[PDB]
């Protein structure tokens, strides 16, 4: 659900 | 595999593989360049890094819809695919980690490079961590825990708080904060003062470097959202 | 591969697979089943092609990639690696018309199991057209044209002119005709009377078979309207 | 470039 790093 | 071709020709490989959408394949390619023991540049660890993301990523997300379907039933065909899937993600996660241990992370001596290796080290315990039931479950969120407040420790010392792999690490670790070590509280703190912190030194960067510091600023503000 | 599971539980797999989008799973999943020596049903053949056809789909796109890359350039690194990427495509067709010749179309008696297989083996010859480029392309490009041809005949005679096989079956021959025989007259000529034929069939058909007509119906319009 | 049978 929660945002981890991505491009 | 991957023994026999030259190193720049693995890394122009795992460019095109990239371009076509072949992430199985660009691992593979860096997986061999790796392998030929030599320290990687800053984009030959980005290739390294979008590679096996995007093959884990689509195993986490095959993953989570048979979990979902498992636990909803909760035959034995449920349960042994999303065995078949979960035992494919962990071979993945232990190919990154053997790689970090053999031997990238021993001879990454700059901040850049430690920081960036010592984050994916957590990212894929990280993952590990998603799918263990087991008596490991424990040691190996501590591993994941481990990997990142190292990197956050040297992060913190040698980096300014715009640095983009500073705030994708500190970003990664309240994730896991939130979502593995059950810890939303130090999720939220750790994401509100890496903003705060950020925010701070955004007059120091050229156009460009504000708009990669603020793209991943917003990712910190969209989890605080969801959060709170 | 899949000799020790049972057919039902590979089918059942194959569905999973599906939902978790895992198509190369699917396809050997039912690879498995249809080597079980069975017929297979309605949904199976679904089930078959709706695999295949996203394997070989995610290696066209690639195949296309890397082809527009080479062309762009004419080191051996972008032909070594989008003929790796052909090879492997060649390999997926064959293993999808070897399936089909040992023994579904034999075996396959009725008009919509029949016609379904050899649009599937048009359908594939054709895959192995777009990439062929030796003594071997005319050959090939007569294989599709063949199968395709034996379909549209079973289908005129047998199926009205809504039929989602048979309408399906000629968008396809349709598109082999335009982009493989370089025959784009005949190209929109199928696709109108195809077109106009389905058309004055509607009013025969229930809500749910209007809807599933009117879907297909549309492609070929989407076609005639990029061809006109 | 044209639309072949999809789902
Ligand atoms: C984990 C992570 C975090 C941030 C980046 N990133 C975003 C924009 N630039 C960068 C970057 C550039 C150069 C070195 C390090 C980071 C990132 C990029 C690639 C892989 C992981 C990343
Ligand atoms: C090649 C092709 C063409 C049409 C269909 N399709 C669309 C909607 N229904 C159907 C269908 C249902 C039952 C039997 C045959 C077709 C299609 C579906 C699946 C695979 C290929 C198809
Ligand atoms: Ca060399
Ligand atoms: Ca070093
Ligand atoms: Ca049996
Ligand atoms: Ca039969
Ligand atoms: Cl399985
Ligand atoms: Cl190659
Ligand atoms: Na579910
Ligand atoms: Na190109």
């Amino acid at each position: 659900r929660p945002s981890s790093w991505r491009q | 595999a991957m023994g026999s071709m030259e190193r720049a020709s693995l890394i122009q490989k795992a460019k095109l593989a990239e371009q076509a959408e072949r992430y199985e394949d660009m691992a593979a390619f860096m997986k061999g360049a790796v392998e030929k023991g030599e320290e990687l540049s800053c984009e030959e660890r980005n290739l390294l890094s979008v590679a096996y993301k995007n093959v884990v990523g689509g195993q986490r997300a095959a993953w989570r819809v048979l979990s979902s379907i498992e636990q909803k039933s909760n035959g034995p065909e449920v349960r042994e695919y999303r065995e078949k899937v979960e035992t494919e993600l962990q071979g993945v996660c232990d190919t990154v980690l053997g790689l970090l241990d053999s031997h990238l992370i021993k001879e990454a001596g700059d901040a850049e490079s430690r920081v960036f290796y010592l984050k994916m080290k957590g990212d894929y315990y990280r993952y590990l961590a998603e799918v263990a039931t087991g008596d490991d479950k424990k040691r190996i969120i501590d591993s994941a825990r481990s990997a990142y407040q190292e990197a956050m420790d040297i992060s913190k010392k040698e980096m300014p708080p715009t640095n983009p792999i500073r705030l994708g690490l500190a970003l990664n670790f309240s994730v896991f904060h939130y979502e593995i070590a059950n810890s939303p509280e130090e999720a939220i703190s750790l994401a509100k003062t890496t903003f705060d912190e950020a925010m701070a030194d955004l007059h120091t960067l050229s156009e460009d470097s504000y708009k990669d510091s603020t793209l991943i600023m917003q990712l910190l503000r969209d989890n605080l959202t969801l959060w709170t």
